[PDB]
């Protein structure tokens, strides 16, 4: 999975 | 409100102590009482709020995606039938989950966001807005799919506008925003054509305004420009 | 019992979900709607039932040291005066947990315990029983601290005698059992030499038993063996 | 904290 904040 | 005759600032302190000891459900409950005040929050009560449902929401996320992939396997030629109980278990999840989304929605819009007048409080907001209307696509398969996309699109879209004038480009919020709608476009809108063009200026216009910067401020905004490049690097 | 209505095989079914979701708080809510339709429990439904209950509580307790540990920080001389709000938080944070042991005791006493004639489902059930009893004693402070202790003590005792009598030394149950007995002389009982003779007791007949093992047995009783060894290396 | 089971 991508990187979110 | 099961709150409701708790101090605002008891409320604020018990959710710095629910962070310490890792109770996020409890530190969430918190939050929403001090929500519930209506008063308008500081940065650093912003931050409470939002890492609490965070954690929240992501603990609910993994377990619908563990869930998930079990019932598509279930779901596969020679697989035996076990009855609805997937299905069941994985609908329980994914209510709950429903629900702290739409509780998060709820507090933005009664009355978070139409009191927040400073750009950082309402990219803030918007960009939650943004987030937790992308978690209910996450799990939507309906007649309302598109329109939750659109939502979650909308409100991106509205925090970016406010940042791009009023933020500079290497202001933390703006960049998390950023990493954040382009994950929507590769990840909801099947757009990852747009999700790596909005990486990759994000980060080269940061990289640019870096020299402007504190010590502290560059560890800051380097942080977050190295998650741009890291989905870059999955993505590529 | 919100778990009424459903049957007990799909209880059974979604506890392993759970399991596989991390969702142990629901692990244990259909671990409980099981024990709850009257039938004796499998060696598989023991494990889950354990599982379950462990992984709660034993979060639980690692928030309650959290803040306890504040607490007793907020208690030193020199330390500003900062409300109620700590001690009513870990407050909250041990009646949770207080409510978790007695729903796992009321499990064992209504009527785990009593319908239980094998040696490895008894002796499991008393060792849970000396468990909750000890994790009790370790938030007890009032008038009934010496009765909880003595609960445990009790219930750790009977499991013990009939784990010598009527299973091998590497009996995994039994080692397991000897591993939290002796825990609890150490940590609750006040009593380090009782804790170290247990362990290297335990260990020590263990050792001599291995022979007699399957590669999968010997497997097993080794990695608890490592355990006592472990705590015997703490405690020396 | 000493290992339990
Ligand atoms: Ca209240
Ligand atoms: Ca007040
Ligand atoms: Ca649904
Ligand atoms: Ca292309
Ligand atoms: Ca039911
Ligand atoms: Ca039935
Ligand atoms: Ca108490
Ligand atoms: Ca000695
Ligand atoms: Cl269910
Ligand atoms: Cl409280």
């Amino acid at each position: 999975f991508p990187a979110t904040v | 409100g099961a709150m409701g005759s708790m101090e605002r600032a008891s409320l604020i302190q018990k959710a710095k102590l629910a962070e310490q000891a890792e109770r996020y459900e409890d530190m969430a409950a918190f939050m929403k009482g001090a929500v519930e005040k209506g008063e308008e929050l500081s940065c650093e009560e912003r931050n409470l709020l939002s890492v609490a449902y965070k954690n929240v929401v992501g603990g609910q996320r993994a377990a619908w995606r563990v869930l998930s992939s079990i019932e598509q396997k279930s779901n596969e030629e020679g697989s035996e039938e076990k009855g609805p109980e997937v299905r069941e278990y994985r609908e329980k999840v994914e209510t709950e989950l429903q629900g702290v989304c739409d509780t998060v929605l709820g507090l933005l819009d009664s009355h978070l966001i139409k009191e927040a007048g400073d750009a950082e409080s309402r990219v803030f907001y918007l960009k939650m807005k943004g987030d937790y209307y992308r978690y209910l696509a996450e799990v939507a398969t309906g007649d309302d799919k598109k329109r939750i996309i659109d939502s979650a699109r909308s409100a991106y879209q509205e925090a970016m506008d406010i940042s791009k004038k009023e933020m500079p480009p290497t202001n933390p919020i703006r960049l998390g925003l950023a990493l954040n709608f382009s994950v929507f476009h590769y990840e909801i809108a099947n757009s990852p054509e747009e999700a790596i063009s909005l990486a990759k200026t994000t980060f080269d216009e940061a990289m640019a305004d870096l020299h402007t910067l504190s010590e502290d401020s560059y560890k800051d905004s380097t942080l977050i420009m190295q998650l741009l490049r890291d989905n870059l690097t999955l993505w590529t």
